[PDB]
């Protein structure tokens, strides 16, 4: 089967005229398949999400949203590390990348973070990351 | 595995 790299490259291709579900869901399927899939997925996603090409980053966030819903204790656990969460904090925060990131991209990240605090309460690092942002005034 | 970065504050 095709590699995580191949999937995510199709799924987030800024040439895409619409969402490519075969590739989006194929990414989720594939990271679930191989032992070391989830920590790789999370590395690939973090890079796509920090793209200055907005449609690339937006599609990445849709892949992330999708696989969080579909996969996981292993995927949920990787996303729920500071190793990943820090990369999202970079994108939304004026100290880091926030100044040059579209409001669309930042709002999507903040939505996703809220939804995981509600939907995955066992991932306490996601929750900690979110009230840190809220304490800084980046949310509400 | 239990290891992780520090929270970026």
């Amino acid at each position: 089967p095709e590699t995580l790299e191949a999937r995510i490259n199709r799924a987030t291709n800024p040439l895409n005229k619409e969402l490519d579900w075969a590739s989006i869901n194929g990414f989720c399927e594939q990271l679930n398949e191989d032992f070391e899939g989830p920590p790789l997925a999370t590395r690939l996603l973090a890079h796509k999400i920090q793209s200055p090409q907005e449609w690339e980053a937006i599609q990445a966030l849709t892949v992330l949203e999708t696989c969080m819903k579909s996969c996981g204790k292993r995927f949920h656990d990787e996303v729920g590390k500071f190793r990943f969460l820090n990369e999202l904090i970079k994108v939304v925060s004026p100290k880091y990348l926030g100044s040059r990131t579209s409001e669309k991209v930042k709002n999507k990240i903040l939505e996703l973070l809220y939804s995981w605090t509600v939907g995955l309460p066992e991932e306490v690092k996601i929750a900690e990351a979110y009230q840190m942002l809220k304490k800084q005034g980046i949310v509400k | 595995d239990d290891s992780d970065e520090d929270l970026l504050e």
